[PDB]
């Protein structure tokens, strides 16, 4: 009996259930996703299309065919990825890292030294010191770099080596 | 390097410490395009029911 | 229109050599100029494939299914156990316009013939679960590849243009991955769809077994080569 004038009591309420089944088929129904943005020539952590892994992503010339989705070489890492949404190919490569090493002319004589940082380009040290040295063992930080040539006090590496006269 | 090497004095070299990474800074996630959305608007807005 | 057509046509199925034939992309994944070993589901070297010149055959693990085609009679595809509305039925058709797919239970006629004058092959359509639409896959050669495992319906596919006149040529192609369904079903035997005006079809049928392969990737993440890895000891 739905009148204009008949009370909350009687309003006509209209009312969906919504009921949720799992059965054992794929599922085929799921929510939003909620992608984030993009940064590249940094050191960062992606969950690519839920493929997780860390790195740096760079612009890459690959190209693949129309159906992969990502890239990987030999001894199985991946490599190359595609992008979900603007379909492009994608590079990476691990972050940076090694092993440090300390010159010293000896706690007999002084007790001012030197660092190496092996295989890593002189951009990502940290921290200053002083004036900062590109080899082709890594960077170093705390001696000079001179033009004469003497014999191998404390060999470093790559044709090159250090001494005390400052380091 | 005295701790490495476990003593108060060190002769003159070259001696190996520790170990260098870098560290991630962010985290980045991507998926494709939210589309063919699940009709839903169509019944709950029907005039009839 | 569930009408007869014939009762005993050319019964003794032919046999013929496989050679080189079935080879496809087993994932996604891009390689660059390598070799990769892989243990799959492949059609052997040199195997004894079945021409047909139209019962229902068994689906075993995976089919390979290859046509000499021109002016495209096939028409689809019916899979199933039962074969009528007591199971799920798989049906699948190209018309002119758009390859149509469909999982339902079908009551499929004795005789199902499609003909012209997108029915008279089944008596009745309930139930309906799972629909798709998309462009339709069809001197030409057509090659495809159908596979079931973990309620997904895979389907590989490659055209050809062939020149030779009787049977398969001596030559090499991998088949890209065309479409994969997300449905359970029990696969166990299939049927050939053909559409003919009222008034004979070569094929060829060749099954699947479990194997390692090896592949070489060129430069262009494209399978150039395939070596067999059990049929003489060369190629161990
Ligand atoms: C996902 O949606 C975005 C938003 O529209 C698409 O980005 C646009 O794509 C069109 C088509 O080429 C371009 O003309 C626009 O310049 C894009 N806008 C941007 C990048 O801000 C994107 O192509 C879609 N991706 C798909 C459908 O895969
Ligand atoms: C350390 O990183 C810098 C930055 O990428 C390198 O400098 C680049 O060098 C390449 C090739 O030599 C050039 O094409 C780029 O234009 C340079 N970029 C900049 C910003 O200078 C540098 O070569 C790296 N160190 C070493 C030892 O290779
Ligand atoms: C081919 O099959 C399709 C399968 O639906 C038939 O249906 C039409 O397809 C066109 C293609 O976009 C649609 O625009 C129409 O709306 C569909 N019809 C209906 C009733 O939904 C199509 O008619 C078939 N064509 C031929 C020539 O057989
Ligand atoms: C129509 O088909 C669906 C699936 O295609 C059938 O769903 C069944 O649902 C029950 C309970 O939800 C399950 O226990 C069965 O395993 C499902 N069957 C299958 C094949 O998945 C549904 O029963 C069918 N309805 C009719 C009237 O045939
Ligand atoms: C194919 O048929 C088999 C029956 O032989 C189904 O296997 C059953 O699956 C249900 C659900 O997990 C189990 O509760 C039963 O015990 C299974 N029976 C047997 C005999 O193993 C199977 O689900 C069917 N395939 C699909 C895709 O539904
Ligand atoms: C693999 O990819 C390369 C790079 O695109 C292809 O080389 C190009 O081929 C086209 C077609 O002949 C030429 O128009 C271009 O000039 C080629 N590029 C260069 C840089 O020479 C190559 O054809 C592809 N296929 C094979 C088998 O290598
Ligand atoms: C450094 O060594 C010399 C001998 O080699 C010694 O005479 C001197 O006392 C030492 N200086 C130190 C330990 O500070
Ligand atoms: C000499 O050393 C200085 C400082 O390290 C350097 O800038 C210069 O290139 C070197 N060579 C000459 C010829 O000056
Ligand atoms: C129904 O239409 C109204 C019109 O303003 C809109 O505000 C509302 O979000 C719609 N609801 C659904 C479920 O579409
Ligand atoms: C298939 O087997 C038959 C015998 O059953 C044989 O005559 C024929 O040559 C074989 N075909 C092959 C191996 O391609």
């Amino acid at each position: 009996g739905f009148q204009p004038t008949n009370g909350v009591g009687y309003q006509p309420y209209r009312v969906v259930v919504l009921s949720f089944e799992l059965l054992h088929a794929p599922a085929t129904v799921c929510g939003p996703k909620k992608s984030t943005n993009l940064v590249k020539n940094k050191c960062v952590n992606f969950n690519f299309n839920g493929l997780t892994g860390t790195g740096v992503l760079t612009e890459s010339n690959k190209k693949f065919l129309p159906f992969q989705q990502f890239g990987r070489d030999i001894a199985d890492t991946t490599d190359a990825v595609r992008d979900p949404q603007t379909l492009e190919i994608l590079d990476i490569t691990p972050c940076s890292f090694g092993g440090v090493s300390v010159i010293t002319p000896g706690t007999n004589t002084s007790n001012q030294v030197a660092v190496l940082y092996q295989g890593v380009n002189c951009t990502e040290v940290p921290s200053t010191g002083s004036n900062v040295f590109q080899t082709r063992a890594g960077c170093l930080i705390g001696a000079e770099h001179v033009n004469n040539s003497y014999e191998c006090d404390i060999p470093i590496g790559a044709g090159i080596c250090a001494s005390y006269q400052s380091i | 390097t005295k701790c490495t090497l476990k003593s108060f004095t060190v002769e003159k070299g070259i001696y190996q410490t520790s170990n260098f990474r870098v560290q991630p800074t962010e985290s980045i996630v991507r998926f494709p395009n939210i589309t063919n959305l699940c009709p839903f608007g169509e019944v709950f807005n029907a005039t009839r029911f | 229109q569930c009408v007869n057509l014939r009762t005993r046509t050319q019964l003794p199925p032919a046999y013929t050599n496989s050679f080189t034939r079935g080879v496809y992309y087993p994932d996604k994944v891009f390689r660059s100029s390598v070799l990769h070993s892989t243990q799959d589901l492949f059609l052997p070297f040199f195997s004894n494939v079945t021409w047909f010149h139209n019962p229902v055959l068994p689906f075993n693990d995976g089919v390979y299914f290859a046509s000499t085609e021109k002016s495209n009679i096939i028409r689809g595809w019916i899979f199933g156990t039962t074969l009528d509305s007591k199971t799920q039925s798989l049906l699948i058709v190209n018309n002119a316009t758009n390859v149509v797919i469909k999982v339902c239970e079908f009551q499929f006629c004795n005789d199902p013939f499609l003909d012209v004058y997108e029915s008279g092959v089944y008596s009745s359509a309930n139930n309906c679960t799972f629909e798709y639409v998309s462009q339709p896959f069809l001197k030409n050669l057509r090659e495809f590849v159908f596979k079931n495992i973990d309620g997904y319906f895979k389907i590989y596919s490659k055209h050809t243009p062939i020149n030779l006149v009787r049977d398969l040529p001596q030559g090499f192609s991998a088949l890209e991955p065309l479409v994969d369904l997300p449905i359970g079903i029990n696969i166990t035997r299939f049927q050939t769809l053909l559409a003919l005006h009222r008034s004979a079809a070569a094929y060829y049928v060749g099954y699947l077994q479990p194997r390692t392969f090896l592949l070489k990737y060129n430069e262009n993440g494209t399978i150039t080569d395939a070596v067999d890895c059990a049929l003489d000891p060369l190629s161990e």
